[PDB]
């Protein structure tokens, strides 16, 4: 959330791995950018 | 001297240049203390 506009950059990418988050390298493309204005102090995620 | 205080309009087609019925559009706007998403459109030209 930069002056007044939030942002979210992302990625999939395809793994074979049991455990841990993969070691390796990839960048993250921005998806979309929103012009929201709210104060965000804090967050949670939704599951279904 | 208690009074309901609303007074219903009276609109009929024959009446003078003044009674009649005139629809308003207010573009009311407050301005410039947040981020933009409202602008007029920003016309462009060919591609030489
Ligand atoms: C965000 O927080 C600042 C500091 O209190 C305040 O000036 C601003 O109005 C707040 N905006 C919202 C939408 O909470």
């Amino acid at each position: 959330n930069i002056d007044g506009y939030f942002k979210i950059y992302s990625k999939h990418t395809p793994i074979n791995l049991v455990r841990d988050l993969p070691q390796g390298f990839s960048a993250l493309e921005p998806l979309v950018d929103l012009p929201i204005g709210i104060n965000i102090t804090r967050f949670q995620t939704l599951l279904a | 001297n208690c009074y309901f205080p609303l007074q219903s309009y009276g609109f009929q087609p024959t009446y003078g240049v003044g009674y009649q019925p005139y629809r308003v559009v207010v573009l009311s706007f407050e301005l410039l203390h947040a981020p933009a998403t409202v602008c007029g459109p920003k016309k462009s030209t060919n591609l030489v």
